[PDB]
């Protein structure tokens, strides 16, 4: 999620150099392959609507499986627990 | 790409075929301090990713443990816990004096043997200078404050040096001279424009605080108020044992040396903090309580928060015991089954703890309650099979039975583990996977001798310890 | 020989996120609070891989990123800020002093009223 | 439950100890080559570890303090 | 016990005032003609004495830190230390001019810019002048030697160079035109003349060298015979980057110009001289690695060492028979029946495979091995109950037969699960608890159908997964 | 000597506990009748002594041999990569030293490793270790 990210405290001459882009890329792939996607994920946990669906299933199941409904329209999961979130206040109806 | 957990050895792969891949090393081969870099960068992404597995745990109360981010997620549903309360004991007083009064005003201090403040709940009498009263282990403290601005949401925090024994809150605000018992309703509910309303939180560091109105939904304290927090605090059950006097001190310290209060019965009835799993798992349960009480789940859920000691309660709504019954009983109809185990109460007693509860709570509109009585169902269990040799046949004897004992006793937490009016049964899955977990044994039967299915609303089926068979016999090795 | 390293600088010296996490809250709030005690500065164009250079430059210690970083409220390095926003910073021995005073005895935290 | 790690200067005297290893490369330490690659991986490490504090930390209601948050 | 001897100064004075017994003599002292006839004769003492020290602490096992100490302690121990291994790699071969022939040996030399020798080991073949042959660091140094005597084990050492670069070694006893090779062989065994060659030899000049010996211990050259020594010598780890050009030289002198010789493919990872330390480490521990089986748990363990896959195996010997039977057989006197299973293999090709290492070691006395049918014992299991409805009935079914396939299946890894060698029987309390933590459970009940015990000697004891029981149904109102 | 004895690949027996048979008698009534497993004990003439077992009372009375045994752990890090894992010890401890224990708790899964002399019978990756004396 960085591109050429250590083209800016690398003096010119060594970031034309020949390994030190091997490194630095080496580098921008691993952290792409194992950080970032934990970045991705927190981010959408941040929103209702982004939420990755692991995250979705888990908040789903920590209440527990009595509670949800069985769909398999995982865009609407989120709206789904929207309603029935937001419905506490009038669910006696 | 996943974040499934990699090997040590997969990332040092990756990392060699991207390298053999890239052309700079084609051009400038010869480079083996890449190999243990290489090695060294691997356990560092190893350690991160450690550290992105504990950011997965911390990020979800369920997955989380500490106390802190429990009480975060707590506060987010808007939940608190329960105080601990004071340990009440039963003491005899002899005036030692004929000046003294033989009748004690009201909340009169009392330090005990063990340096623990104690206070009347009542005021004693003494029938020709000998009394009995019941004196609990309480204590006082109050702070006073002044309001300087005006800021919407008037915020109040506490310090855990009190907060550690508070048991009762008291909120007065001294306008102009007028003080006036301020009244809570949480998260600003039937909250008017200048309704006499404050709502008091949790704060993950165990701060405590409260909150009080916009004017729009809640008093607003005018400026040069005065608020006034007292505070009765107590330690938790503090047990001393009976048989020992009583110093009176502070006011009462006059007194002291002309009365003698000796202690009758030990200092029971007394509660702690509950701990930080229950708290989760009660946290959890109120956000399916969703802040209302209106089923009857969040009927258990509250009687339970409300009444300390009782092993568990159940309850059945009026469609349940219809269908139970098999009729539409019109006395039935607004009519709620309810029933409860204690360790230490009869049914009778629960059943009048619960009704004077009822009686008290307001909290409801036209509610019938019919209490039955907690049926206990005992069964026996024979064991029979081989173990170890190497250990004293009585000692595993022994250690069975109180295995037993606290998983499937009469008085279990396995009943009741959870704390949120959630009671469950007794299963032989259950048992034999217990024993399984135990693993002594290395071949093994159980007979369930007696057993009984509990019917849900009263039966309550556990396993009968002393009468157990212990066919135990040593397994060859 | 006997030796440690360690620094006492790192406001992560506490190890509770959930601490560190107020303790930036209220750092937030003096930062964007209007106080004259703090400093007045805009944004310079490098700064936007680089945020606690002008820390370097102003003081000589990198403790101050998380500081610009906060007060920024930056996803990325890569990404830059505007150049010109107005920038606060406070004395560093303020900052010094309520962390020596929330890691050893920062439990009332808010006020206290009387022993 | 709860996570930690160790600070940078720590992280630096720990990764020059295991690079010492190899006797043909374990005395480059001392050196400005040395610190500035232990430099470069310390920075990069601080600020995926921290930066996921910080989403972590920002993950919670009342921590909100960005107009965005 | 122990020795002990007084310091320099010590010595020097009671030298002195031993030698001022003679009065005419005597007051030489304080003179630097005593001084420096005294630090002569400390000095020389001195040197006997720590050297003979020196020696006699040389003389220990790992007290041997020079390399010539240490190699003549793995010569002792009967073991090489790892030498330095060239890098080897492929290298472009072009061809500049029709002269250059399309067909270059095995065995020339290449030289580098350092004039590294590069030998090739294969057959260069030009095809439209681009060939290609293995190329690998390396030179042949070659000396002889005369057979000056028929003393047994006759010493021939080499320099130190060759000793410290003797990568390969290659020795050739010619006679009269006649040439023979001989090898260096340890391990001796089998009586009679067990081999004509010679025997290794190291020398603490830092010096490796050969014994010739005689009798049934290999044989003497005649005197006059020549011993050719065809040293294949390295300079250790190469890097042996593409982009370079070679010049070969001797022979192919005149064909540099015709032949050009170019790196394409890299070639490094070769080895080098590791610390001393670690070097007799590994030489005084190596002797692990012996075949040194002394009894059938031995066996068993060093059979699945040596063949993967393996599920199981396990033997059973004469009273091991004896328990199964329960009674005393006329057959089963030294006899010991090895049974075990194989997911890929039969048990004609596991007993094949026991008589093939059987014969591959020679350890055994006075003891008959055969080997023992394997009895497939299937059982079933039925379990019957609901789950929730959150659940897939088909997939719980699908994930449970393959989790209990794997773990208690027909050809699970739990028999052996550590690979040392055993047996272990499956348990329907085992099978009962690995489905418990599996967890896909809420109310179910199981029973075991048509329970084949197994002595766990040879049958086959495993659940049929297959063919199991799974009356599985949803908790429902 | 022991340098001879570490060359043959020889090390010596430790000495063993001396147990005696003692009764115990609670002075109150909370004191359960059954004494856990391994309760630490002081003699009279300051030695530190264990129970091998678990001690029951018959109604506060009961009788158990317990020997002269103490406790010491260490417990140490791997930061670099070695080829033959090496950890040493102190004549302050191993002067009484009678019984070893090793865990290797990798990743936070411990696990007690056996012991098989000059790696007998060790594979690949086999939990296996050897012990010996050096002539100090």
């Amino acid at each position: 999620m960085q591109r050429s990210w250590f083209n800016h405290r690398l003096t010119s001459a060594k970031q034309k150099s020949l390994l030190y882009k091997s490194l630095a890329d080496l580098v921008q792939s691993m952290m792409d392959t194992f950080v970032d996607p934990w970045l991705e994920r927190i981010t959408n946990r941040k929103s209702i609507f982004s939420m990755s669906k692991e995250d979705l299933e888990t908040r789903t199941n920590e209440l527990g499986q009595f509670f949800t409904i069985r769909t398999s329209n995982s865009s609407s999961v989120p709206m789904l627990l929207q309603q029935r979130l937001d419905e506490i206040h009038f669910k006696g109806t | 790409m996943s974040k499934t957990t990699p090997t040590k050895d997969s990332i040092r792969a990756e990392f060699e075929e991207l390298v053999e891949k890239d052309s700079f090393w084609s051009k400038f081969v010869g480079s083996q301090f890449v190999s243990m870099l290489t090695l060294f960068i691997t356990q560092i992404v190893y350690r991160c990713f450690q550290y992105a597995d504990a950011a997965l745990a911390e990020g979800f109360i369920s997955t989380a443990t500490r106390r802190s981010s429990i009480l975060a997620a707590a506060e987010t549903n808007s939940y608190v816990g329960t105080k601990p309360t004071p340990s009440s004991g039963m003491i005899e007083i002899t005036a030692t004096s004929e000046d003294a009064p033989a009748v004690i005003p009201k909340n009169m201090p009392l330090i005990s043997d063990d340096q623990y403040p104690y206070m009347t709940m009542d005021v004693c009498r003494l029938v020709d200078g000998t009394g009995t009263v019941e004196v609990a282990q309480l204590e006082i403290q109050e702070v006073t404050y002044t309001v300087t601005a005006a800021k919407e949401f008037l915020e109040v925090v506490l310090s855990k040096a009190l907060t550690a024994v508070c048991y009762k809150l008291e909120v007065f605000v001294t306008t102009d001279g007028k003080t006036t018992q301020w009244s809570s309703s949480t998260m600003f509910r039937l909250a008017g424009s200048k309704s006499q309303v404050y709502v008091e939180f949790y704060k993950p560091s165990e701060q405590l605080g409260v909150r009080f109105g916009d004017g729009l939904i809640g008093q607003i304290p005018p400026e040069g108020s005065t608020i006034t927090l007292k505070v009765w605090c107590t330690n938790g059950d503090i047990t001393l044992v009976a048989g020992q006097n009583l110093t009176p001190v502070d006011s009462a310290a006059n007194l002291a040396n002309l009365i003698s209060v000796k202690t009758t019965t030990p200092i029971t009835a007394g509660t702690d903090a509950e701990t930080t799993e229950i708290t989760r798992n009660r946290a959890q349960y109120y956000l399916a309580y969703d802040d209302q009480v209106v089923w009857g789940g969040d009927y258990t859920y509250f009687l339970v928060r409300n009444i300390p000691g009782l092993s568990w309660v159940k309850a059945w709504g009026e469609g349940q015991q219809e269908k139970l019954d098999g009729a539409y009983n019109v006395q039935n109809i607004n009519k709620i089954f309810i029933s409860g185990w204690h360790p230490n109460k009869s049914q009778s007693e629960l059943e009048e703890m619960i009704l004077a509860a009822f009686k008290k709570v307001p909290n409801e509109l036209n509610k019938k309650f019919s209490y039955k009585e907690v049926r206990k169902l005992p069964f026996k269990i024979t064991i029979t099979g081989r173990i170890s040799a190497s250990l004293t046949i009585e000692n595993v004897t022994d250690e069975l039975k109180s295995a037993l004992e606290t998983k499937f006793g009469r008085d279990s937490t396995f009943f009741d583990p959870n704390r949120v009016g959630k009671y469950i049964l007794i299963k032989k899955k259950d048992v034999w996977a217990f024993i399984e977990t135990l693993g002594y044994f290395r071949d093994f039967y159980l007979e369930f001798v007696e057993w009984n299915e509990s019917n849900g609303f009263y039966d309550f089926v556990y396993l009968d310890t002393e009468n157990s068979t212990f066919n135990i016999s040593y397994e060859e090795e | 020989t006997r030796q440690y390293p360690l620094s006492r600088y790192d406001d992560r010296n506490i190890a509770d996120p959930i601490l560190r996490a107020e303790l930036r809250k209220e750092v937030m709030l003096m930062c964007e609070s209007n106080d004259k005690n703090l400093t007045i500065y805009y944004v310079l164009p490098d700064e936007q891989y680089r945020p606690d250079l002008l820390a370097y430059r102003m003081w000589g210690i990198a403790e101050l990123r998380w500081v610009v970083t906060l007060a920024a409220g930056l996803e990325d390095e890569s990404q830059g800020m505007t150049v010109g926003k107005k920038l606060k910073l406070p004395p560093a021995t303020w900052i010094r002093e309520m962390i020596r005073h929330f890691q050893y005895d920062g439990q009332v935290i808010g006020t206290l009223s009387i022993a």
